[PDB]
């Protein structure tokens, strides 16, 4: 049977992932300001 | 930029990382919703042959 | 065998998903109030 | 009214969307352990069988 | 502490939990391979057989 | 001679992680009833 392939979605939220702890590493660095 | 700006724009960062991880959440369903599709469509018609 | 089904939990998450951008909504319209 | 109460709030609201993201995760959870659960009472010993 | 470093900690808190949550995905993410790996390995390679 | 799937591990360590991030939560929520 031609397997399973769910990569594009699994990258997809690998990506997304990394942005959401840009914006938290960003955060904190504002606050790290204060 | 003052105090009360610096914490405004942190917390607007920290929403945005919300809303990414909000994108993750949905795209996590798809991909289980895939997986459970592919059992019913490819694994359960195989098994019951 | 009968088929695998977790339509309701999955469309559940769904449903706890809209609720939570609707938060993050209400929070931006604040901080711009600011 | 003031700045510091809106922030407040802003906080407020976003510790709510975190919460609403928390409950979907355990939910999450669920539907990966019930795939598991799938796979391992029907499918495997179907295919043992 | 002042108001100030009051919400400052409090969104602290926040990212903390948010980051929490960042890696609970990582490990969504890696539960689901593991299915979809199981999957094409070991169940289908039997089908096949 | 097929053994099971077991991904127990990860999903109690992703449970785990959901709680520390519901203690996190809960830390942020307390110093906001201190203002
Ligand atoms: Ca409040």
């Amino acid at each position: 049977l031609d397997p399973i392939d769910i990569s594009i979605v699994l990258n997809k939220i690998k990506s997304q992932l990394e942005e959401s702890k840009e914006w938290i590493r960003r955060s904190n660095k504002i606050l790290d300001s204060i | 930029r003052s105090d009360i700006e610096k914490l405004k724009e942190a917390i607007r960062d920290t929403n945005k990382a919300v809303q990414s991880v909000q994108s993750s959440i949905g795209n996590l369903i798809v991909a289980i919703k895939s997986v459970q599709d592919y059992v019913n469509k490819e694994i359960v018609p195989s098994i019951a042959r």
